[PDB]
This record gives C-alpha cells, structure tokens and sequence, in this order.
C-alpha cells in the first residue's frame, strides 16, 4: 500500500508530530474506553443487585432462604460523523516549489500534503476538545452559530440531570456569594458509595483570578480545596483552567463508576481514501472524525454559571 | 498493528486505519503513563 | 493585495483557533464542491473577492471589477505572477466572504453587486443573501459572508 | 593545523575554562536553536491553519464539504558581526617572561595569548548577555553612547508591540501602585491557547529589596507568584535578579511557540586567523562574535518601568 | 508503470514519430541551454571588470599600486506554463471501432489516443515555433486576440532595444532601397569585442524570391544574395553568413549573430509538449487528455539584432 | 534514463516525464550533430 | 567534530571554527541537562 499510496505513507510518517489532545487531562486512565462505531447509536446496559431481606441463619434444617435480586438499566448514546476538506500540492509538483529550506507557495498559501494534514489535524483536535468540554460545536468566540447535534450527545457542561447553580448578575464579583453557591451545589452532590475518589475542578481565567485573592492568610482556592476534601474522603483535588469556558465552574469526580467516556475509536482525525485530482498542481483531501460518547450518572456533576447580566 | 512499529507494513486502507486507531490508543496510554499531577 | 508581501519583526498572535477565518488572504469558499466550475481569465485592476465583468477591446478579452447587468462571475483567487484571476460563473452556486461597500449590511439582508463589484443592500438581478454581519479587516475594507445562487427573474 | 598554528592549539586547550553565559538561565532548553550565518538577514516562515465553517455531517450523498484554510507569515531577523582586538606576548618571546608563579610584564600589563584570550572572551560574553537582556550595546553604567544597531534586532526589554506599563515617579516607592500596574499588564497579556507554560520574571536589585518586604505574614514576592500562577494555569514561576536592569520588571513565558531565540552558531566569541606580527615581542589578535536573532509573538512580554523623576 | 498505464505506454511508443522543431535551425548548438523550471522567474548575473588608472611601474620600493574595479548586471527571465485538452476514444473501446482500413469514428471525429496525441503535439509544436520566432501567441491569421504574456518574455522579432529599419510602401519593390536600409542597420549594429562571429539571416518567401534576381543596370554572375553576403561579411570579420527562409515571417528581415555570448536561448526542459497524468474517464467511450508546455527563456544583448520591415500600406 | 534505451523501464509518471525530457534533449543533440548548413 | 573529543585533529582553521561552535553547543546542552531550578 505504501508503495502505491504516497498520501498514506506521508500520514504514517508524520502522524507522530500531532500533539496529544488536552482533554485527556480531564479524565482518569480508567474512565476512557473505545468503542467500534462511526455513526449511529449504541445501548449500554448496567446491572445491579440488591438484598431482599436479612440473611438466613443456617442452623439445623431449613429450606426458606433470603433472596438477592437483580436489576438493569439501559442508556442510549449517539455518535456523529463529521468531515473536513483541505487543499494541498500534488505529490509530483513538490520539486517545483521546494524553495530554500521551505516548501510551498508563500504567495498562494499552498502547502505539501504532510504539513497541511498535520495543521488540519491539530485544528480538528482543538475543535474536538472544545466539544468534549462544552457539548457544543462552534468556531466563534461568541459561541453562536452552533452546529445542530443529535440528542443524547452532551458534554460535561450541558449534561442533563446534574446540579446546576446560578450566581446572580448583582453578585458577579462577590467571591463570598460564588462560594456560597458552590457549597450549596457540593451539598446537593450525590456520590453514594463511590465518594472516595479524586475530584476535578475546571474554571475560567476570570474565576481563577478571583480565586487567587485572599479569603475574606488563606486563599479562596485553599478554602475550596478543603471544602471538596471534606466530601471526597480527603483525597486529591485537581484544579484546571480552560479558556474555552466563560464564567463557569465545573466540579466532578474522576471515578469510572460515575462518569465514563466511551468515544468511537475513530474519534480522532483520520484521512479519507478519496483524493481529488485534476490537470493542475492542486489536490484536495478529506479528514474524518467522530463525536459523542460521554456518559454520566445523575447528580454527579456540579455546574456553576455566573450570570453577567 | 501500530504505526509506531517500524516493521509494520499495511496491506490496504482498512489496515491503515486500524493501525492509526491503535497508534492513537497507544499514545493515550503513554500520555497517562507519563502524566504527573 | 491577496497576501501583502511585507516582512515583519514579530509573529502575529494567532494561537486562538476561534475567529481566525475572516481574513483577506482566505481565498476560495467556506463550503466547496468537487464539481464547481472554475475559469481562469486575465484581469486588470484588483478584482479580488469581487464581482467581475468581461471587457473586450489587440488582445483577448479580460475581466475587471464590476456589477449590475454586466455581471459575469465572482473572483475568488488571484495569481499575481501570471496576472490571472479565478472566476466562478454566475450559473454556479457560491458561499464565502466577499467585499462589502460599507458596514451597513446585516444578516438576512438581500444584496446586490454595485459598479465597483462590492455587495450592498437592495433592483436585484441576482439572488444574494447575507449570512453574517459586515466585518472590518483593513482601513476601510469590509468582508461579509454571502450565499449567491443564480439569477433572479424580473 | 595544531603543528603549525600555536594560537589555535592554545585556544583549543583553554576554551574549556570559559564560563557559560548567564543568559542561558533566561530560556528553556527548547527555546534556543542555532542558525548558520555570520552577517545578513534570515527569513522565517510560520504556517497556520484555520477552520472556515462548521464541519459537515456525512449522511447519504453530499459533495459540498467545509474547507480548512492555511496562512503564512514571514519574519525577517537581522544579524550583525562585531570584532575586538587585543595585545599579547608572542609565543617565542614567552620564555623570556616566564617568571615564577606568573608569566608576563606586571609593569607593562602584558599577558600570554591563552590568558589574554580567556579574559577577552569572558568580557565579550558579558557584553553579549547585556545585549540579549536589554537589546542595546553599551559599555557605560549610565547607558549612554549606545552603538547604533540594525532594525529587526531587538532584546527582551525593547521588543516592540508588547505590554508596557509605567509607574509614576510620585509612586516610585509604592509597592501597591507597582503591583496594580503589574496586574494591569498581566491582564493585558495574550497567551492565547498556549497559556499553560512556565513563566519567568526578571527584576533589578532595588525591586527585589522592595519585593521581600511584608505585604500591605505574606510577602509581595508570594503575592506576585500567586498572581502569575493565576494566569499560567498554576505552573512554575521563576524569579531572577539582574544587575543589568534599572527599575524594570520583565515578565514572559518560557514557551517555544511564543518566544524563540535563533542565534548564529558563531554568536559566542571565536578567534580570527589574522595575527599581527612585527620585530618586537608584542602581537595582536582578533575575536569575532555575532549579535541578533530574538523572535517573539505580539503582546506576550510585560515590561514595567518605574520612573525615577 | 507501462504494465498499468496504457496512455503512458502509447506515448512512449509514438513519441518518436513527432518531427523536431524548426526553431533549432535558427541557433547554434552552444546557444541553447536547458533550465530546470516550469513556472516562475530565473535570474542571471554577469560580471565585468575595468581599469581605474594606468599601470604602476615596479622599481625600487613602492606601496601604492593602481586598482582594477568590478561591476555586475542582473537579468530576469520569466517562464509560463500552458495546457491543452483533447478528446479521444478509450483503450478498451477501440475494438468496436477497428474497421478494415482504419480505427476511429469518422462520423463523430473520434480518433485513437496515439494518433490524437501525435496530431495535437504537432499543432502545439507549431505554436511554440511561432512564439519563439515572433514573441506573440495567437491562433488567428490576422494576429488579433493575442494571449497576454508576462514581461521579460520576448521573441527574436519583438525584443526591445534592437535596431529597427522601415522600408517605405513606395519602395516595397526596390531591392536597392531594401539593401540601403539593411546597410544602414548593419552599420548601426554594435557587436562589441565579439564581432568575429558567424551571422544568421531569416527572410520571408517573397524577400527570398527577390534575393535571387541579378544585382542591379542588370549585372551578370552577381546576385542580390551575394551582395548581401558580402555586406554582412564586411562587418562580421569575414565570418560565415547563413540564410534561412521562414513562412512565419511576412515582409520581415532578421539579422543576428550566432554567438552564445550575445544571444542565448535558455528554454525550460519541459518546453516541448508533455502528457499529463490526469485522464478524464466516464461511462461512455469518450475520454479526455491534457498536454502541457512551457514558454519563455530568450536572452539577448541590446543593439545586436537588426529587424527590417517592408511596409505595404 | 531515456526512451531511446530499450533497457529503460519506468517506475512512475515522474520517471516517465524525465525520460521524455531526456529524449527531447538527445534528439536535439543528434539533430545538431547531423546538421550541415 | 568537537574540542571536547580529544581524538579530534583539525586540518584547517575552518574545521577548527566548526569544532569550536560544536563545543559551545554541547556545553549549552550539558548546562541545560545539569540545570535544576
């Protein structure tokens, strides 16, 4: 294949230069598990057991014993296939554009296939990270003109049936009020028997700037860490800053029994076999990726929104 | 079948895509191995 | 110019991937089909991202920025070395950013090509609909995303 | 060569006793990459990609796909070649000055070639460090009589299109006002998507003396470190003091994607082949070095200047 | 490749039946040097030396000597890539058109790929020769609707800063007037220090027929051609003079040396027609193919080409 | 690599184009060798 | 070609200067390897 497909050879050679997605920092290694699918839906079944009565004492002869029951629950997950197209120089035309220590038309913004694919893959990975964090697909800083997605396709921020808190616009700069809302949400959290787990907090730059302020010789960040430690059995609490958010705070456990990410094993960018060729030196190529696969239990994510107006 | 293996030689585009997926999975595993918090 | 050849001393801050596509050098269209017909013609002037008209005079006919009843197509790319412009015929659908006359064009507004090849709010001989607000990129240059689909009867 | 040229052999033998430049502590290992040049300009091309629209859903039949664009930017960096000359004793004449415990004329201030070269190289290295930190070439404490340099030859302190804050002479001794200006500049910093990077701060001795003062059981240094951690995703913040600065504070990230240093591989002192000889015992030698090659992105350096009057 | 690309195999098999261009007869073997480029410009640098003062006599001791200076010139040559398309029958569909006497659809004007490519290449080579001679590209006999070309792209007939002579309409039939103009131009020629070089003349058929008349009253054992050869030998240091006829010219006379130091042809190595890898296929029996060729690359020193135009109006 | 040499076996279209250019150059050289004005 | 490598025997001043540059680069790399902030 490599003897025939120069583009496949180039992809195999330059696949290592693409940086790792930053969304991996938001999950534990056990929380992520790939699935084999491109587009469609997939049903997940979770089994449980419960005790029906007090246990039976085994003495002398007895036939009536307490029972253990079972239960099941089914959750549907949707997966969507998306594609992009990019232009590049034809393989046989690179010799006519190899300049001094650089290849490609500076005037016409034409690149070799390997560099074009690397840059496009990086951009697509950034878009995938944005979708996973926010649950929406948009290329604008406002967050508008969002692409319409299927139901059962949510991010960490828009997952339904979770603890939503809202800070009024009048208290947009009152860290005491923000922390009061955070404490209320933390109290409303329901971890059950899986409370002994590390916790992850994701904030925006303005929230981090407010956090590093003194607590009204302790900081709001230290107070928040202590409060979360009071509920997570004195375990690790990680704090992260993301520019993708705007006046939002996300708190969730890094436990595979509560939140599980099951992406398609084709989620990350993959070249398409089709290449558009003509009589000129310009060709076109396609990159595929797959979105969807976040699964969570009810009342395990705290989402705080600080209204600005 | 992984692109990180020098001796690996794909036969067709399907095997190439499988190798790409395996490479991404191995890179994720390596990232979690090297991650420090 | 499509890509002004100016050597700077600093790298332009372009790390954010959002709001990074509304630029003059972004040639072509936002959405492109494999079966779009493209014609290269000699040009006079700077018809980049503008409606063009054929001019016949001895040399072969050329194209230049224009509009109205004389519209022939839209220029989406220019090669300065060969002085040749890539044109999408008016009988072909197009979607991309084009030059706007002023910052008075809002979303959903119907647009017409003027004498200078710039898009302005409505008389319309073509079907053009604005998809975004007018965006300033230069001293007085405004770009608007517009979908152009064929002619318009009467 | 060593059989014929004694000066080359002496340089090879004594080159290992020259201390490393102190400017290496202002950069990360990946932020420095040598280039092959002595004098002239070099053009660097940076390629970028952007998304033109939302991705396209691949369902049923479709031919119109969203596109990914590409961009290029050309940056010109200037390099300047500079030289120094120094006097030394001739090798064949050293035997007549090889006294006890030292070699040379204390009366006439004459040294052997090896020692003269080592001392001259150390002085030139200090001058190069001063240029790299400040962007100006001068040998005076006042800073006047600066050598005129070419455009596109900038240091960390005079790099254009960066955040520049000024503290009024009325508040020249008010740490609260200085810190307010620092916060303003930190907010105006634009690290974009590369904010997760270690940060470096360079201060003058007077600024360090003011910083170690109590905050108005916390120190201004700790407050500044926390404030910078608020923006660099809580990563490492390094603080350095340089006597080459006067009432200045420099803050910048140690990220190779924002600030890069491409010095000539002949930047550090190198002997010249020409040696001046006559009938006397005094000879002259020349040392060459190259200046230039600092590349930065816009609005990524904070420069605070405290007016004295 | 030949086991998978029938079009490439056929082009390889039939490339030998295309005749050589006629532009080769207008240049010496050393005057033509290929360059590796398809589209863009290439720069050539020429160095010269000069004396600043009289030489210095070396006697006894002296430190101050006379100097020799240097200078340079830069010349930029542009190149252009051009393409043509043609329709033909598919390889697998030929057996349904292979008649007893020929192959192809006469009623629909469809040929096999080999013959179609040969004819298209011949036409393109004719166009290339016309461009090399005249500096213009056009498909009309009147010469209108010319393709707009790049600067620094000239032919032998439109090269700027050369010597131009015009024979008036009233004297269009007077060989004496024509040779008066030719002598004036030959005097105005400036070959510098390379004057001892062979010379080449290109004439149109009408002028060539005028050149075989007896020299003029009428003479014997002496022709206008011999008079012209003697006149050119008067300036080329009695070197060889060649005469060529080209139907591409019309009432034009072209005189230029065959010295590579003065006039040089640096064509691209892909100037002559070359097939394109792209072949348009469909569900029918009709396919399309593309041919590429590169134009440009003539360099000449100024005031070294004589161009005489006989006006008809 | 030239089309005149029958031993030449092209591998790809780039080699084919190079052979075509070499054949043109060799034909020009032969024409100038056999030319006699 | 480095002055640190004692086996290096220069042939001319050009090679000597190249060795000096390589030695400076190696010293910078060693300094960054030994650096501990």
């Amino acid at each position: 294949l490599f003897d025939e497909n120069y583009y496949a050879k180039a992809v195999a050679n330059i696949i290592g230069e693409v940086k790792d997605p930053i969304m991996y920092k938001w999950f534990s290694p056990d929380q992520i598990e790939d699935v084999d699918l491109q587009m469609g839906y997939q049903k997940t079944v979770k089994w449980d057991a419960f005790l029906n009565a007090n246990p039976t004492t085994i003495a002398n002869e007895v036939n009536t014993i307490s029972t253990i029951g079972f239960s099941s629950e089914v959750v549907r997950l949707n997966y969507l296939k998306l594609q992009y197209k990019f232009r590049h120089l034809k393989q046989t035309s690179e010799k006519f554009y190899t300049s001094d220590s650089y290849i490609g038309d500076i005037n016409n913004n034409l690149l070799p296939f390997a560099q074009a694919y690397k840059l496009a893959s990086s951009e697509i990975i950034k878009l995938i990270n944005h979708f996973v964090l926010t649950g929406t697909v948009s290329i604008q800083k406002d967050g508008k003109n969002q692409k319409r997605l299927l139901p059962n396709m949510y991010g960490l921020l828009n997952m339904p049936e979770q603890i939503k808190e809202e800070v009024a616009s009048g208290d947009k700069d009152k860290m005491d009020k923000i922390f009061e809302k955070i404490e209320a949400g933390l109290s409303k959290l329901e971890l059950g028997d899986e409370f002994s787990t590390p916790m992850m907090v994701i904030v925006d730059p303005a929230t981090s700037l407010k956090l590093v302020k003194p607590y009204a010789c302790e900081k709001w960040e230290d107070v928040l860490i202590q409060t979360i430690k009071a509920i997570n059995n004195r375990e690790d609490v990680y704090i992260e800053t993301s520019n993708l958010l705007k006046h939002k705070i996300l708190i969730y456990p890094l436990n595979s029994e509560l939140i599980k990410f099951k992406p398609s094993k084709y989620m990350l960018p993959t070249p398409n076999e089709q290449v558009d060729k003509d009589s000129t030196d310009v060709a076109h190529s396609y990159i595929d990726f797959v979105l969807g696969g976040l699964l969570a239990t009810r009342k395990t994510i705290l989402q705080v929104n600080i209204k600005q107006s | 079948a992984s692109l990180l293996d020098s001796n690996f030689v794909p036969i067709n585009f399907t095997e190439f895509v499988q190798a790409i997926s395996n490479t991404y999975k191995q890179r994720r595993i390596q990232f979690y191995e090297n991650l420090k918090r | 110019m499509k890509n002004p050849q100016h050597d700077a001393s600093l790298l332009s801050n372009s790390n954010e991937f959002r709001d990074k596509n509304v630029e003059f050098f972004a040639s072509g269209g936002t959405r492109t089909s494999k079966f779009d017909k493209l014609e290269n013609h000699p040009f006079l002037g700077y018809p980049y991202k503008r409606g063009v008209k054929r001019v016949i005079q001895h040399y072969e006919p050329h194209v230049e920025a224009g509009g109205g009843e004389d519209l022939y197509g839209i220029c989406i790319d220019i090669d300065e070395f060969s002085k040749t412009a890539t044109i999408v015929p008016i009988t072909n659908n197009f979607e991309g950013y084009l030059v706007a006359k002023d910052s008075t064009v809002k979303v959903k507004d119907k647009l017409i090509f003027n004498k200078d090849g710039a898009l302005e709010k409505v008389k319309a001989t073509i079907n053009a609909t604005a998809l975004t607000d007018a965006k300033q990129i230069s001293n007085e240059v405004y770009l608007v995303k517009v979908a152009v689909f064929g002619n318009k009867a009467m």
